[PDB]
């Protein structure tokens, strides 16, 4: 399973926003690249 | 009587070399923690110490739009459609507030005049910033997952990386320079270079949990004039005297510093999901041997003493090539230079018992207002005992 392999080497959660204490909510202005 | 363990000042100084105690994670690849986002467990970099000079080397194809640079934004879907495989861009998080302000890279000037940022050093300010950034899940709820950072001390830019992976290899999953062509991912790995990217500092977001702590707790700099050692049989044995040490001929000290980070025994969390806790061949020193050859001694034994040697420099996988404290880690108000001082007047030459197996003894003294620690020949009759 490719997802297990990715997770194993630190593959990240598929996320669009982050909260930062100084800027608040922070999001991707355009769709993030996905797969093949 | 290990002079390096003899008082409170010394114990604390020495403890800054213990990467198992203070850093507690993989060095080469830091993936020490697991975190849930939407019911899946993800690996998270977790180390408490910043890693000086570490950068992630990319192996994209050598042509536009690829830039082979991990500090470039993660790729947009658009950009990927315009390029083919492998994915372009780099590891930089490219998120913006609704007004368009970037989370990364973030100018240090804006961090030094903001009341939420309580760190004293510029490196801490950047760590703290990273620590105060968590991912949001599919319900827009804050999680406990944090992305690692890289401070660029040359540009005074703090980066949050959208990519926590540090090592990808195997032609099954990634391409080197576009070969094979159908592959999604380019290969990449952690490096330190003898010349490049010394000004880059890589860290898990957890160095900013207590943002000032790296200053007295981590081996930030190379240590000039001493060789790492372990106290054993009543004197300080430097790694040259130990069985498990790896010694290579090197052209310069820089290569040795690179080796402490790149040797295959370094603390790594890379697969199976191991947690080094920071144990591994993380320590070493450059020295000139009795015959005039420059050599590197690599060991997995945490230093608990030092052998004196003006031509030597001790390095760790965490620390810089640089041997002096830079301004970006000095508070706006540690003891790195001062802890090793004495005066002849008070510190007299004390000779330890004879180690009969090696027929040497410790000698400890004050030479040029600094502690000197070496092994000399036992006395004449003491040699009868060898
Ligand atoms: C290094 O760290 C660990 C945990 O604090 C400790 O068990 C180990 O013995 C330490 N080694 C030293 C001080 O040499």
């Amino acid at each position: 399973d490719i997802v297990q392999h990715m997770e194993d080497i630190g593959g990240a959660p598929p996320v669009s926003c982050v909260t930062n204490e100084i800027l608040g909510v922070t999001c991707a202005p355009q769709a993030i690249a996905k797969a093949t | 009587g290990n002079p390096f363990q003899a008082n409170v000042e010394m114990k604390t100084f020495m403890e800054r070399f213990n990467l198992t105690h203070h850093h507690q994670s993989g060095i080469y690849v830091d993936l020490g923690q697991d975190k849930e986002v939407d019911g899946t467990l993800y690996r998270e970099p977790a180390g408490l110490c910043p890693i000086w000079g570490k950068h992630i080397e990319l192996q994209q194809p050598d042509r536009p739009p690829y830039r082979n640079n991990f500090l470039e934004d993660v790729p947009t879907e658009k950009e990927y459609k315009q390029s083919g495989n492998p994915l372009p861009g780099g590891f930089n998080l490219n998120f913006v507030t609704p007004s368009g302000q970037r989370i990364s890279p973030f100018p240090m000037e804006l961090l030094e005049k903001n009341s939420n940022i309580k760190a004293s050093t510029d490196l801490g300010r950047c760590a703290e910033f990273a620590f105060k950034t968590v991912a949001m899940d599919k319900n827009n709820k804050a999680t406990k997952y944090r992305y690692p950072f890289v401070y660029d001390s040359k540009k005074r830019l703090c980066h949050i990386l959208a990519v926590s992976m540090q090592l990808m290899e195997g032609k099954k999953y990634c391409s080197v320079k576009g070969e094979p062509p159908d592959l999604t991912w380019y290969c990449f790995k952690p490096r330190k270079s003898v010349t490049e990217n010394h000004h880059l500092i890589y860290g898990s977001a957890y160095v900013g949990e207590n943002p000032d702590a790296f200053i007295s707790k981590c081996p930030n700099q190379a240590l000039r004039g001493y060789r790492f050692g372990v106290w054993k049989k009543g004197r300080c044995l430097d790694y040259t005297e130990l069985t498990d040490t790896v010694i290579e001929r090197v052209e310069s000290k820089a290569q040795c510093w690179v080796k402490t980070f790149e040797n295959d025994g370094v603390a790594s969390d890379q697969p199976d999901q191991p947690h080094s806790g920071g144990v591994g061949r993380n320590y070493g020193f450059y020295y000139v041997d009795t015959t005039g050859e420059g050599k590197c001694a690599l060991s997995d034994q945490v230093p608990d003493c030092l052998v004196s040697d003006s031509a030597a420099v001790s390095y760790t996988a965490a620390g810089s090539l640089s041997e002096e404290t830079p301004n970006f880690i000095i508070p706006s108000n540690p003891t790195p230079e001062t802890a090793l001082q004495c005066t002849a007047d008070k510190f007299p030459d004390s000779f330890g018992a004879c180690d009969v197996q090696a027929c040497k003894r410790q000698k400890t003294s004050c030479v040029g207002g600094q502690i000197q620690s070496t092994s000399v020949d036992c006395t004449a009759d003491e040699q009868n005992e060898c």
